[PDB]
């Protein structure tokens, strides 16, 4: 009613069509043929006279439309669809504030005493009181109303801003005014008092009581800071920013040699000045910079977060300034990262503005830029394009031909320039900004047509010194100059002296981080250089390699020495072993060591990375570590380790359906709505680890990236974010990291594991004891007890050391190291001990350890040779008797042990084979074997491991009979049945699933939760032939 | 590269087999392919005995030439060329160190006048322009495009048609259409380039031309500065004129191809102006001219660190100077004199140039690095015709 309402005779000949369009329609469709419809009377005739109709209507709208825009050129940045609802929304009033933010970037909703307008919020939490409160009545249009908003906003600021000035001016202490007035007033006042204390104090050389009394306010807002309300927090914050930035100039400025010097360092910087002279208030404030003078426009900014001053930060602040003053835009180009738009953005901030970004090319519409471009023309406002590079060749000629309208028009200084085929007028205080990412080519170039339009400049990363100084300094300095120096020399010198390894990185970001992982251990300890070298030790020592590991001991106490002594000492340990004792493991040197390490990081880091060869010790440390913590703290952990690669970044971070844009869950999403949703069960007091084992990639990282950013929040690929509590922490353990981003890294904290946690022998140690546990369910105590005993005095770690040393002197096909064969020993030795349980009764002592010692020998062979040549096995069998004792069974090749059919007896024998008789017929079947020397060989071998439940890996070349001895040895038994899946270069994983379903039936007993076992009651065996194909 | 290659696609058919392998083994030496003496026969070869003799010279350029100039042929110029050709239209590329624009203007001078410069910048140029074409051709006047290669868009859409469709322009009075583009940048049109004649202007001045070029027009300004900014303007035309100057001569020199506009003297020269009206005519206000002109003014572009302080150490010597400068060995420039004149010091630092003649050494004498990175430099471009020159013979 509203949109008709404004537009009378508009819906007056749109009703007056839909008239005659309703009995068009339905006097075609009873015709009940589409042909039928050219025999109709006037239907060319009278659809051509609508449509030129329902054109001119809107056409209508159109000119509407750009009539409210250009009365209130913030409309510009709206576009139709929401300048619409404003419109309609004018009886409401209210509903305007959501737009606002849009059309503003500063400011979230307005304030109002609904008659009256109190004031606007940023976007920030600011609240921001006008000086007249704005009366509203009915018969106002939204742009005659607004448009009083914003000038009454900008004035509420000068208001704001000189209240404050005069103030300070009248000694007052800064905690008191922090309290009453606005960040963005607050600031400038600051800027503007600072400037003339130093101003007269170049000519004075009074810096030292300067500097004391500028000092003590940054001590007097930190503390003020802590106890302090999160709103007025972000103030405090901000401001600290800008006043530990006035010191460092001061300071700067009592070292130099001369006043030329001085003179010098103070023509750098950004000096605020103000007119005591003139009218015109708004314009009354303007800055000074390597001779140039800006005047501050009195935008509200709100309470940006404020990018920490550098001195390569100034000299941005002054080539932006230096293009501005011969009327060319600003443009710089770099790697990203280096903060160019934030510049831009700070830039502006700086003096008063609010800068306007486009992100280009982000599936950005030429449409709505071209909106946006006029919008800033009117306004007078700066738009920044934040990588200006990526844009389609159309686009980007389109666009850069715009660009250089308005460049031209601000140089010439013409009235009116001519964009997007019209006569727009074009303000003086506009400005065009472009920032250039560089390109897989190089680092990028403007259009030639701006390349005499703009001034390109070279951003680069902040030589770090100075940004870890001004960090030490927030945090509670104690020598914030120091350790800024110390710490970045030692960063600098392991560069120089580790060496060059893929996954180091000690440039600045490294050092973010243990500034930013000190501050939790300053509550620990001080803030101290000690706190400083804890936190060294804590992030670049464990990402650290032997090698390397002692370059940081060298030159972390050549550089700074700190402590002798750390806390928390026993009592982690305690924790620790008695967690492992459980586990099964054993506490070794470097076990301990990298358990510490992990500890200590999930304190600091939500984020951990576990680097290590397969059979580390990864998913040992931190289920060891993690364990430790439920002794320690007494809360429960809730552990999902997640395949991260075995699930498409559909399946697991969250899948949107090409169609009807329909939106699932996922799985790594899923399983968060647990902890934050419906926090049903007790989840305060639990932690949460998702924990993923398959190898890391960018693709699926670049899709959480949003967590491992200062966020701690979810970003969905459509539709919302979920935010991540303090319990619910990532790890990722894997093999290499190759693929990932040095950015991705420093995110997170890293566990490089050197070497294998532990001891072959504490490997085989815990091994033993985990296969023991398993047959308890199997097999009676006085059994149990007895096989155990007999196992430790049958092999000795003594014997078998020479044997996994010569293991390697052989060559092995489908290679796997020597740690990771032990498993394949252990599991296969006990089995074969257990097999011959019943005869261990009765017979003889001498007698049964040569039964043992033989399995055992059998078993360790196929254990390191199984995979070699079998001329190679042989080779090992004397090695394997050569260095177990000399009288002790010997091994053969095709060495067996018997018992007969029908008496205990007790001998050893080989090879004795049965003979095939079959027909003609008979002769070419799916399933016949001739039983050979080596047939039963590998018949029985090949059945032994599944008795052990090991997977069994057959290699081979083809033909051979990996396929018949692997089938014939299971189509014949009762206990397993075969489903043969064969491989090609692109398998499925749902292909194995696919075959299984035929073979096997879900059940959903409480035991297991759901459970996929065989269809049947007996064992399955999934043969994968070609696994080495996809 | 075009000589090297001609002069052995006849010669090695033409002479003997020892002839091949001695020229073959010359041109493998100026590579880095092998060093080796060629084949001597006493009065056997006197042509090849000579140019041999400038390759064990480590004499490089002069090298190269040679095989220039044993074809025996007059080198043709632009206006000899254009006079000759058969065509109304020209499209002449170049590096982005020079522009033939202003050799167009005595080009046209010099002979059939009717000189007609057209920039194409925005709508209103491109609109101009078009106008200026059509109407051009009919009463005969030469005209330039200057800089096509930025307004691109609307060559394929208005001139790619416009001048096919101006098969007229063959019926139309004696007009000649020039259009300039530049190598390094955005490729024109194959077709219309085809269609069109091309020329490379090559043509590079000294130091000493480019200082008295820029100094030049400076003079057209007016007067709206002191007496002593004269100076600080004579002062820049010479730096200008020197890191143009080490632009070329890459590696050694600049690390990478740097270009340094029209733009960067205005922007230096305009921070200069601001110096001067902000502070007293005290000489010492010089620090931070410095560090604002090798930083942000000429070091804006600058990434690499190693060029950054290049640009800084020629700040250093050009800027900072008391009484005596030096800017070269041969010439001092004194600082502004008590008797204060602005018209006297113009023609003074004026009359600094005409006195100076620039020595044969200039690129190792006037810019700071030393005689053995030239020789250096020689030696790389030769390495560089020599290599493509034997690739191409192989390649067929
Ligand atoms: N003991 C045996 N008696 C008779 N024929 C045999 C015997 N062993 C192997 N063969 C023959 O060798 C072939 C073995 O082929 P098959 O076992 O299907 O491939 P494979 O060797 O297992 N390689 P792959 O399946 O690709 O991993 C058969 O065609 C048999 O005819
Ligand atoms: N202290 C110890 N004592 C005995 N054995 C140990 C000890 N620590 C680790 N192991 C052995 O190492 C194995 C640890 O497996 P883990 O999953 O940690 O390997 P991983 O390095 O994570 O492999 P992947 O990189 O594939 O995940 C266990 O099977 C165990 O037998
Ligand atoms: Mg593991």
């Amino acid at each position: 009613l509203d949109i008709q309402n404004f537009l009378p005779l508009e819906t007056s000949k749109f009703k007056s069509l839909t008239s005659e369009y309703k009995m068009i329609t339905t006097r075609a469709f009873q015709l009940d043929t589409t042909i039928e419809v050219i025999h109709i009377p006037n239907f060319d005739t009278t659809l051509k006279l609508t449509i030129d109709s329902l054109k001119m209507i809107k056409s209508s709208l159109s000119t509407f439309l750009e009539r409210q825009r250009r009365q209130f050129p913030r409309f510009y940045f709206l576009g139709n669809d929401d300048l619409l609802k404003i419109i309609g929304s004018g009886k409401h009033h209210d509903q305007v504030s959501k737009f606002m933010k849009k059309m503003f970037g500063s400011i979230e909703s307005i304030i109002f005493l609904e008659d009256f307008i109190t004031g606007v919020r940023s976007v920030e939490g600011e609240v921001l009181n006008l000086n007249e409160k704005i009366e509203l009545k009915d018969s106002i249009q939204a742009q005659e109303w607004l448009n009083i908003l914003d000038t009454e906003i900008k004035l509420s600021v000068f208001t704001q801003f000189r209240d404050c000035l005069g103030q300070i001016k009248d000694g007052t202490d800064i905690e008191v005014v922090v309290s009453k007035y606005i960040f963005q007033a607050i600031l400038l006042s600051a800027q503007v008092m600072w400037t003339e204390l130093v101003e007269k104090c170049l000519q004075t050389n009074q810096f030292s009581k300067y500097w004391k009394e500028v000092d003590m306010k940054i001590k007097g807002l930190l503390d003020k800071l802590n106890k302090s309300s999160d709103n007025v927090k972000k103030k405090i914050e901000a401001l600290l920013v800008e006043y530990l930035h006035f010191n460092n100039v001061i300071g700067q400025l009592k070292n130099c040699s001369t006043k030329e010097e001085a003179r010098l360092l103070w023509a750098k910087v950004q000096k605020f000045y103000q007119k005591n002279d003139t009218l015109d208030d708004l314009n009354s404030v303007f800055i000074s910079q390597s001779g140039y003078l800006l005047q501050y426009k009195f935008e509200y900014i709100g309470i940006p977060e404020r990018l920490i001053y550098t001195p390569l930060l100034l000299i941005g602040f002054a080539t932006l300034t230096d293009s501005l003053h011969q009327k060319y835009g600003g443009c710089f180009f770099g790697p990203a990262g280096t903060g160019k738009t934030e510049t831009v953005k700070a830039f502006g901030q700086n003096l008063g503005r609010v800068v306007v970004v486009f992100n280009c090319d982000d599936s950005f519409d030429y449409q709505v830029l071209s909106r946006l471009l006029v919008g800033i023309t009117q306004i007078g406002a700066w738009g920044c394009f934040d990588e200006f590079n990526r844009l389609d060749e159309k686009v980007l000629s389109a666009v850069s031909a715009n660009i250089q309208q308005i460049q031209n028009g601000l140089q010439v200084g013409k009235s009116h320039i001519t964009l997007l085929e019209e006569e727009t007028p074009l303000s003086p205080h506009t400005a065009v900004f472009i920032t250039l990412n560089p390109g897989y080519n190089g680092r990028s170039e403007l259009p030639e047509n701006l390349k005499k339009s703009f001034r390109e400049f070279s951003m680069k990363s902040p030589q770090s010194g100075t940004i870890a100084e001004m960090i030490l300094q927030i945090m509670g300095f104690e020598d914030s100059k120091s350790l800024a120096s110390k710490i970045v020399h030692f960063l600098e010198l392991l560069s120089s002296k580790c060496s060059s390894m893929n996954h180091y990185h000690f440039g600045l970001r490294t050092l973010k981080g243990v500034l930013r992982n000190c501050s939790p251990l300053i509550s620990e300890f001080g803030e101290g250089e000690k706190t400083v070298v804890e936190s060294l030790k804590r992030v670049i020592l464990p990402s650290l390699g032997d090698t390397d590991e002692l370059v940081f001991k060298d030159e972390l106490s050549k550089i700074f020495d700190s402590a002798g002594t750390p806390l928390n000492s026993k009592a982690i340990v305690q924790c620790l072993k008695d967690a492992g004792q459980r586990s099964g493991f054993s506490m070794s040197e470097e076990f301990l060591k990298k358990c510490m390490q992990f500890y200590y990081m999930q304190k600091t880091q939500q984020a951990l990375i576990l680097v290590g060869k397969a059979g580390c010790g990864k998913t040992a440390t931190w289920k060891t570590v993690i364990d430790a913590m439920a002794i320690f703290d007494g809360h429960a952990n809730v552990v999902y380790v997640i395949d991260t690669k075995v699930l498409t970044k559909e399946s697991l971070y969250g899948s949107m359906l090409k169609a009807t844009l329909e939106w699932r869950d996922g799985l790594f999403t899923s399983i968060l709505r647990r902890v934050n949703d419906d926090i049903t069960g007790t989840f305060k007091n639990s932690r949460i680890w998702v924990v993923f084992d398959s190898d890391l990639d960018p693709e699926y990282v670049e899709a959480m990236n949003s967590v491992l950013d200062d966020n701690k929040i979810l970003t969905l690929p459509n539709g919302e974010r979920l935010p991540i509590p303090p319990n619910f922490r990532i790890l990722f353990e894997t093999d290499n990291l190759d693929h990932t981003t040095p950015a991705t890294i420093t995110r997170c904290g890293l566990l490089w594991f050197s070497t294998d946690v532990c001891s072959i022998s504490s490997k085989i140690d815990h091994l033993l004891n985990k296969s023991y546990e398993a047959l308890d369910n199997k097999l009676s105590m006085f059994e149990l007890d007895k096989l155990k005993d007999l196992i430790s005095d049958s092999f000795d770690m003594a014997s078998l050391t020479n044997i996994f040393t010569c293991s390697n002197d052989l060559v092995h096909i489908l290679g796997v190291r020597t740690f990771n064969k032990l498993e394949t020993a252990v599991q296969l030795a006990v089995h074969l001990i257990s097999s011959y349980r019943q005869w261990f009764q009765n017979l003889d002592d001498k007698s049964l350890k040569d039964v043992i010692t033989l399995l055992i020998k059998r078993s360790l062979l196929y254990a390191l040779a199984g995979d070699s040549t079998g001329e190679s096995q042989r080779a090992f069998i004397q090695t394997i008797n050569t260095y177990f004792g000399h009288d002790s069974q010997e091994l053969s090749d095709y060495s067996t042990i018997v018992i007969a059919n029908d008496k205990l007896s007790f001998s050893s024998f080989c090879s004795e084979i049965p003979s095939v008789s079959l027909e003609a017929h008979e002769v070419m079947r799916p399933d016949i074997v001739i039983p050979t020397i080596d047939t039963i060989k590998h018949e029985k071998i090949f059945y032994d491991l599944l008795n052990s439940k090991r997977g069994i890996i057959l290699c081979g070349p083809p033909g051979s009979g990996k396929t018949m001895i692997m089938n014939n040895a299971l189509r014949n038994s009762s206990l397993y049945d075969v489903v043969g899946i064969n491989f090609s270069k692109d398998t499925t994983t749902e292909h194995i699933l696919s075959a299984l379903h035929r073979h096997t039936n879900y059940v959903t007993t409480s035991k297991g939760l759901t459970l996929l076992p065989k269809s049947d009651i007996k064992n399955l065996v999934l043969f994968c032939d070609e696994i080495n194909l996809p | 590269i075009m000589a090297m290659t001609m002069f052995c696609l006849y010669k090695f058919d033409i002479e003997s087999e020892q002839y091949k392998e001695a020229v073959l083994t010359m041109i493998g030496v100026l590579s880095e392919s092998s060093d080796g003496v060629p084949k001597l026969t006493v009065d056997t070869n006197n042509d090849l005995r000579y140019l041999w003799d400038y390759v064990t010279t480590k004499s490089y350029i002069s090298a190269l030439n040679w095989f220039k100039n044993e074809f025996f042929v007059d080198e043709w110029n632009i206006a000899d060329v254009v006079a000759n050709s058969d065509n109304n239209y020209f499209t002449m590329a170049s590096e982005r160190d020079v522009d033939g624009t202003f050799k167009l203007i005595e080009l046209a001078k010099a002979s059939k006048e009717s000189l007609k410069i057209i920039p194409l910048g925005s709508i209103e140029n491109l609109n101009y322009a078009q106008e200026e074409i059509s109407k051009s051709k009919i009463e005969g006047g030469w005209i330039l495009l200057q800089n096509i290669q930025m307004s691109l868009s609307w060559v394929k859409t208005y001139l790619h048609k416009h001048v096919e469709e101006t098969k007229a322009a063959e019926e139309h009075e004696k007009f000649k259409m020039f259009m300039t583009c530049h190598l390094t940048g955005d490729k024109l049109p194959a077709p219309l380039l085809q269609r069109t004649d091309r020329f490379v202007y090559e043509d590079i001045p000294g130091i000493l031309d480019t200082v008295k070029d820029l100094w030049g027009s400076q003079f057209f300004t007016g007067k709206i500065s002191g007496v002593w900014s004269v100076y600080c303007t004579f002062l820049l035309s010479w730096f200008h004129a020197l890191i143009t100057a080490r632009t070329r001569l890459v590696p050694h020199g600049f690390s990478k191809k740097y270009y340094f506009n029209d733009c960067d003297f205005q922007f230096a020269s305009v921070y200069l102006e601001n110096v001067l009206a902000t502070n007293s005519t005290n000489n010492i206000p010089w620090a931070q001219v410095r560090d604002h002109i090798a930083t942000i003014v000429y070091g804006g572009k600058i990434d690499e660190e190693k060029d950054l302080e290049v640009v800084a150490k020629l700040c250093a010597h050009v800027f900072c100077g008391s009484d005596n400068l030096q800017i070269v060995p041969g010439v001092r420039i004194p600082q502004p004199l008590l008797q204060q004149s602005e018209e006297e010091e113009r023609a003074r630092l004026t009359a600094i140039l005409s006195n100076t003649i620039e020595p044969a050494d200039s690129l190792s004498s006037w810019l700071q690095l030393p005689r053995e990175s030239i020789l250096n430099y020689e030696r790389l471009q030769a390495k560089e015709v020599a290599s493509s020159t034997e690739q191409l013979l192989q390649e067929m």
